[PDB]
């Protein structure tokens, strides 16, 4: 199932390489140590509402 | 936008408004980065000289959060034509960088394969703008948004009196009379995934507004990601 199973548990982009899940992020985000979450590099990262 | 709800504080920070010499908005755009705005090519015929306003939700007054930017470069797709409305896309480079703040932030550009497999297969996206709130009427002074279902490509083509190209997609309702309208053109269609909003469409055209059996037609952003990337460097 990989990418087709809940987006491979990725926060954002999911790719399948060698029958395994590889996660990645939009510009302005860095891939977390767990290889799944995407962490903003500054305030106002793309795609986030400004509600607080 | 016909129907829908107001964009409340911070809800639609990637909305841009193209304004003419009279300082009135005539089309939308989507903020892509501090220097770049995404919009529709057909909007470029709507004003000789125009600027871009960001951070506005109410055109009636200044709040202090609004900012106006001059356009340095207009990059219109060379294949756009009003004969087909195909390739309805343009990128604007601004003379000065946008300051991000409450109500001003970029939307994310997705990757092509993932966007098509994961974003465009979701139930709904969100369209927003200052366009007319009834098919006959003036532009809205308030920024509005509307959740719109993605529409099956087959049902899309059968509903349209005009050719839907591979650069276009449909969203909206069959019976419920809410949809985008004139003036929303060029603005954002975004799709939420895990609380992050990716730009998936550009409001392009429609047969009337919120008509039963008709839908909003959007330029498919995934069809132009390489063209967008090239424009954001040139
Ligand atoms: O785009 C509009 C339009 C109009 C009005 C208003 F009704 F306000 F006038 N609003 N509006 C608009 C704008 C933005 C969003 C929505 C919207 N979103 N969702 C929803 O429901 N509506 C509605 C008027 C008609 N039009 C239009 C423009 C272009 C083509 C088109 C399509 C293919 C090839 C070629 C052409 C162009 N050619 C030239 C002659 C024509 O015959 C064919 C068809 C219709």
């Amino acid at each position: 199932k990989l990418c087709s199973l809940d987006n491979g548990d990725c926060d954002q982009f999911c790719h399948e390489e060698q029958n395994s899940v590889v996660c990645s992020c939009a510009r302005g985000y860095t891939l977390a140590d767990n290889g799944k979450a995407c962490i903003p590099t500054g305030p106002y990262p793309c795609g986030k509402q400004t509600l607080e | 936008i016909v129907g829908g709800q107001e964009c409340k504080d911070g809800e639609c920070p990637w909305q841009a408004l193209l304004i003419n010499e009279e300082n009135e908005g005539f089309c939308g755009g989507t903020i892509l980065s501090e220097f770049y705005i995404l919009t529709a090519a057909h909007c470029l015929y709507q004003a000789k000289r125009f600027k871009v306003r960001v951070g506005d939700r109410n055109t009636e007054q200044e709040e202090g959060g609004e900012a106006v930017h001059e356009v340095e470069v207009v990059i219109k797709h060379n294949r756009f034509t009003k004969e087909t409305y195909d390739f309805d896309i343009a990128v604007l480079r601004l003379k000065t960088p946008i300051t991000f703040r409450m109500n001003v932030a970029p939307a994310c550009l997705p990757e092509r394969d993932w966007a098509e497999s994961t974003l465009m297969t979701q139930k709904t996206g969100i369209v927003s703008g200052f366009g007319r709130t009834h098919e006959k009427g003036r532009q809205s002074t308030r920024l509005k948004m509307l959740e719109v279902p993605y529409v099956d490509r087959n049902s899309c083509k059968l509903s349209s009196s005009f050719i839907i190209t591979q650069n276009m997609f449909c969203a909206g309702y069959d019976t419920k009379q809410e949809d985008a309208c004139q003036g929303d053109s060029g603005g954002p269609h975004v799709t939420r995934f895990k609380d992050t909003y990716f730009v998936t469409g550009i409001v392009s055209w429609g047969e009337g507004c919120a008509r039963k059996g008709k839908y909003g037609i959007y330029t498919k952003v995934t069809a132009f990601l390489k063209w967008i990337d090239r424009s954001m460097k040139t």
